[PDB]
């Protein structure tokens, strides 16, 4: 055991070398459905290595007046490979998610990401009475911006988002981070245009900053999403 | 089994409504009928044994059945394929897409009835009787029926035969949360009058 | 007959390509419901189904508290210059078809076997007159009595017809609990008919009127206002709640579509446009290959 | 069932009763149709 | 076991050749009545093969535009042979009713039959409040036509008649239906002149048809009933 | 997972200058809670607490009775020219969002599994007319029924919906004790969803509301006075409370801060100054070196 | 064992009538590729329901001077559902195929068909010396039509056709074909997108007719696939 | 618990049950991080 790491799933391999540790999300890993708790009667298909890979999304530039950025899953990877095409063929769905968040910077930087999943995360808006439209909510591998991170968009407190599975990069002794997520539904499967179990979301807590020769350094933040442990069931045509 | 009113148009009266027109097609690959899974709604799956038991309780579950009589002459061959389509987009057109979901292929012969199981196919383990057959927890699919290769009957034949439907449950089929239904009203009490 | 506390189960099934074995072709023809199982009808996994039916028993889709009478009457002065009656009462001439959904959930089998517990809630008013004045309820007692075919039936509220020496009565206040009771199975026959093919004379006048059961003769309820009259008009009404338990069931029928238009028998009007309509049980739709309720996006 | 009266009618619902026989609805054919085979 | 049937009763024997199996009513065969159910104390006229037979009733022509004819039992048969004349001799009666529909038509004609056996079946009048008469119920072996077969004449619905016992005779594969039914009362015993347990009904769901040579084809229907396990109780005059 | 009857006792320690050994550093980068116990961080002597943890147990948390409901309705003649109805009743559309306190500890957690114990209080007034005299308040029966979803709802007081033949009601009155059933766990999937992050139709219009739970149609409460009108007017407030029992929780949430401003969505938009304000969820002090409830001597 | 037959295959299943038999191409069952013949390295990705099911393409009319029809496999099927998504995204691929001809017609009519399975059908052009060009050879599931049937379009014989596996369609007693055909390469996988293992071909040898009242009836003829035990190697992006 | 009724929901509180494990949520990493030493 030590700072290093190495996540090898299917033909992707990610190697982590300022890691800290392994976030499990409540202290469990991923497996598929077992038969005491299915619903859907037809087998579901689990296609191994086509599916369950790392799919790595556009990055962020780290600013410093970023607010945050969120990604919805599986939204994020409803459009991309095996997992986006098993999606649309099919009706009901179900995986785990493993995600890894790169930034780099050097040793003369300092900054802190807040990297919190939270379950069931519905986005609030301020100043109005109309719920969020599909646009907003929806976005895809695109991603979304943090109005208010102290509030989480949703009336609630970033103070307390550490209830939520959630990595820490410092730039001190971090560059990565790694949270592994199970199953999050009431339902056993559910629909993936239409709901979303997981919010990834990376919150700056503290500035990015640099000493008179290291101020305005383009700093990325990179996404890459792993589903493990993917069914699906209700095959049909592509919507 | 329970036969439902597949040919519920405003042009049938009566028994029409429980029998299919089927036609010696001059074209192919054309959809035939399209059946409607909203029990709670108005559609052909509601006035039936299944349907009317059922709309006494709010939730259910379990695969259900369909059986399709032929009721052509003997002489009279010909091939559909019957499909069920789970839900999250709109409706079969074109046998290009129909065959991708769960299907059956009824060749004509001996046996006069095939059946297809609607197997139970949701992330939740009930479905509500809602009024917006629109939501998720309410829509259960679509059934259509397209011709496979044609019908084909004599010219001794009548050339127009029809199908009979029929739908029931399963041994796995469970209702829950019995209310009153709004089949049938009372505006007053019945007198021993008119 | 087998015990089923939850419902089938599903197993895991393969590839099935054989000659000679066609479970999905069935022949309604011999009159048996196809018993095509899904699990080789399609491609099927393992599932265990923990879902009870216990609610779906017979037991408990009758035996639940429905409405079966709702009598309104009256409880004033009615002396006049000669009149000598009082008629602060009513009779209800026993019957179960007067509520369309009780009476539907009875005729969704041909035979009904049960003893019923019967509830009464009385509520009270008072008539809105040119002067009248409300600052409380009085606490009236009320007395329902049964009397059975062939017994005498009062005639006022003062009649000495209510002594219930036999009859057997129940004394209830307005701001007691409602009155509760039970009537064991009290058919002539082994059970109850909701349907009568035939007549219940041996006449073949028009007089005796075809569907009446000659075991459906239930007798009669006569409630009164045990209290005399009062100085100012009032008016209750009496809600009898009926419930079958111990039941057993004979002969599914079909369900009923039209709305009941009277007791007496199962005649109907039918609505003037679908759905229900004599020509139209179920509402229209555009064709046949028209989807009423399409998902567009 | 309690039954707290001398009556047995007086009881409340009965215990409760799962047998099912729907072949006598479903199969009520005097030569059992075998599954998976042409039943004619 | 075949799609061939031999019915020998008595002095009758029909023989159908495409059949397609026998209905059992609720799956029970008709029987004596036991000791143990009967509430008479005299003995009961057993008349086996003097009744118990079958009694062949007049046909009726299926036409294109037929909604379909009823026969109510013991009324069809109450006037007819050894049958009859013991329903009038006497005042209680119980017995079973085999039940057997004979259609005929060729391989080019398409048609189908569905033949329903409904229990306590209370005839409701349409557009009216009286009740229906004695004339218009009780019609013998001369039967009844029904008004609305997509009602069945009682408010209910066709669709649903597939609850109580039933055949089809589908013209691709049937020409004669079986039913057996068993006794159908809350008593055990009843009168004949005033009350009826069965009604048979034959309902063209699908209309009779014929291509170019077969249009027009006068195609009868007939109903064979034959009595089963009929005991008489309450010898007296004629009436 | 250990049981925990009471909270963790402590023990004495010593002076403790070993290298390598960091008990009071920790990476919280990993995401773990650091775990320095008090034992060695400080100088500790042995204490043994007899200190309960029952009250902070989730079933005691939240099996607790709050209101979730309260509606006011007048009870009088509605009726008019040509009105036929006389809406003396309710409907609430369930719900558990409408009081902010239990709404709040609702969704503490993000699932919730429980049967709910549901207790139903009314009160009685009369209106102040011009001229109105006040000597009692009349004991009127209330039925409350519950009508699932795609059941029908009641239109007026005098409505034939109130049959209750299969729809749970109960009849209670004013001066009887407030009344009181359970709602057994009735949702769908396994467990109460407080959040929902999606939609609950298949559509990809505006109409349908982000947010909306595809298990969150609970059905309807309709709530009737049984008494016909009364000759003066009366109002009626019926307070609904709920009861979780049986409860299982899932992934605890982080607390709501800010109001809540409808029941259909989390939307807020904040009070005018701190505390809980949108840019300010705590007061302000004067400074980060300035105690506000200093001490001085 | 009779003249019915039912393939169940995942969601898919197809019931037929007047069926003869069913013909495994050599004998043999469409299995997955072992270890031991195995050549790439990384694990193939067996999609069973999603792929493994019937797919129909679009039907041709019978006509008297009809030629015959063929089809090219997998590029049937390339361009349909899960098997054409996983062909699109994998590189190599390995299947069987089980093939179902549907012809109906009345008992009146005439006609049979030959519907041969040749491995490795490399068409031949007639009158050039130019090879066929990528639109004459890969036509998807919209299919092709015989120029020379006698010759089968390969410069040998129509009457030497029964080496490879085959069906007859004769209308006297039967309506539907069935043949299984397992992996046909010298390599255990290969690419879709430019080679075809199998070419199914229906080709008229006797030409429907009918009698004075059954010329020109509309004949369709459909074809139904199914892949059976389909691995992909090589996860790359679509092309 | 004292359940007076049939159905077993309708019963009072359940029985207390006491377990706790904190660590689901306070020590959620895969390698376990002991106390005392360097977590890195
Ligand atoms: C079909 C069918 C079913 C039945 C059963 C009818 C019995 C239930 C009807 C409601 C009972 O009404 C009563 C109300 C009160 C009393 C009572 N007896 C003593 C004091 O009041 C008795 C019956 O009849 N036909
Ligand atoms: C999250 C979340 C949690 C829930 C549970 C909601 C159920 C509790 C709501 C209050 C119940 O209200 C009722 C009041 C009365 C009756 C009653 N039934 C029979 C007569 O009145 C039923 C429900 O839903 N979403």
């Amino acid at each position: 055991s030590d700072r290093v790491l190495q996540l090898k799933l299917g033909n992707s391999s990610i190697v982590t070398q300022e890691a800290a540790n392994i976030c499990c999300a409540y202290g469990e890993w991923p497996t598929y459905l077992p038969d005491n708790e299915a619903v859907a009667i037809d087998k579901p298909t689990q296609p191994e290595t086509s599916t369950d890979r790392f799919y790595t999304l556009k990055s962020k530039k780290w600013e410093s007046n970023s607010t945050g950025w969120w990604w919805k899953l599986p939204d994020a990877l409803n459009q991309i490979g095996m997992f986006g095409q098993n999606v649309q063929y099919h009706y009901l769905y179900r995986s785990g998610f493993l995600c890894h968040v790169q930034c780099n910077a050097t040793k003369f930087h300092q900054g802190t990401l807040l990297i919190v999943a939270i379950p069931e995360h519905q986005i609030g808006k301020k100043g109005t009475g109309t719920s969020a439209s599909f646009a907003e909510v929806m976005k895809g591998a695109e991603g979304g911006v943090f109005e208010q991170p102290y509030l989480l968009d949703d009336g609630t407190s970033l103070a307390c988002a550490l209830v939520y599975p959630h990595q820490w990069i410092n730039l001190r002794t971090n560059n990565s981070a790694t949270i592994v997520l199970p199953w999050m539904n009431s339902a056993p499967m559910d629909f993936a245009l239409r709901h979303n179990n997981w919010t990834l979301a990376v919150i700056p807590v503290c500035p990015l900053a640099g000493g008179t020769g290291n101020t305005n350094t383009y700093v990325p933040i990179t996404i890459s999403i792993a589903p493990m442990c993917a069914e699906y069931n209700g095959l049909r045509n592509a919507i | 089994e329970s036969m439902m009113e597949i040919n519920n148009v405003n042009d049938a009266s009566g028994v029409e409504r429980l029998r299919v027109q089927i036609s010696a097609q001059s074209d192919m690959d054309q959809l035939l009928f399209n059946i409607p899974l909203d029990i709670q709604l108005e559609g052909p799956l509601r006035n039936t044994l299944l349907g009317n038991i059922s709309r006494y309780y709010t939730h259910w579950s379990g695969s259900l059945e369909m059986t399709f009589m032929f009721c052509g002459s003997f002489m009279t061959t010909g091939k559909l394929i019957i499909c069920y389509t789970p839900p999250g987009g709109s409706s079969p057109t074109d046998r290009m897409q129909a065959m991708l979901a769960t299907h059956v292929v009824w060749d004509f012969g001996l046996q006069s009835s095939i059946t297809i199981i609607i197997p139970w196919i949701s992330g939740s383990h009930y479905r509500m009787f809602n009024t917006d057959a629109k939501a998720i927890n309410a829509n259960v699919g679509y059934v259509t029926c397209f011709m496979q290769t044609n019908l084909v009957a004599p010219v001794g034949a009548a050339d127009q035969c029809y199908i009979v439907g029929m739908v029931a449950a399963k041994k796995d089929f469970n209702l829950r949360l019995m209310r009153d239904s709004p089949d049938i009203g009372q505006s007053a009490i019945l007198p021993e009058q008119a | 007959g087998e015990i089923v506390k939850t419902v089938a189960n599903t197993v895991e099934s393969e590839i099935k390509a054989e000659l000679g074995v066609i479970p999905s072709l069935n022949a309604v023809e011999t009159g048996a419901t196809s018993n095509t199982e899904p699990e080789e009808a399609i491609q099927t996994r393992t599932v265990i189904n923990m879902h009870g039916t216990a609610e779906c028993l017979v037991e408990n889709f009758l035996g639940r508290s429905a409405l079966v009478c709702m009598r309104s009457f009256e409880y004033k002065n009615h002396s006049t210059s000669t009149s000598s009656i009082q008629k602060n009462f009513f009779i209800w001439t026993l019957n179960t078809r007067e509520l369309v959904q009780i009476r539907r959930k009875m005729e969704l089998f041909t035979y009904l076997r049960f003893d019923t517990e019967i509830t009464i809630v009385p509520t009270l008013r008072l008539f809105s007159s040119s002067n009248v004045s409300f600052s409380g309820l009085p606490n009236l007692t009320l007395q329902a009595m049964y009397v059975p075919t062939g017994a005498r039936k009062p005639s006022s509220q003062d009649s000495f017809e209510w002594q219930s020496a036999c009859n057997p009565s129940v004394f209830f206040k307005i701001n007691d609990p409602p009155a509760r009771l039970t009537i064991p199975f009290m058919s002539i026959n082994s059970a109850y008919a909701n349907f009568y093919d035939g007549f219940a004379g041996f006449e073949k006048k028009a007089t005796v009127l075809y569907g009446i059961n000659p075991a459906n003769t239930m007798g009669n309820l006569c409630l009164r206002v045990v209290n005399s009259y009062q100085p100012v008009q009032y008016t209750l009404t009496v809600r009898v709640y009926m419930k079958p338990k111990h039941i057993k069931a004979w002969a599914p029928r079909a369900p009923r579509t039209m709305p009941y238009t009277n007791i007496l028998n199962n005649n109907y009007a039918g609505r003037s446009a679908a759905p229900n309509a004599p020509t139209a049980i179920v509402s229209h739709r555009s064709t046949i290959k028209t989807m009423p309720n399409d998902i567009n996006l | 069932q309690i039954n707290f009266y001398k009556d047995s009618y007086a009881a409340s619902a009965s215990k409760q009763d799962f047998s099912q026989d729907p072949s006598k609805f479903t199969e009520p054919v005097a030569e059992a149709l075998k599954a998976g085979a042409p039943v004619l």
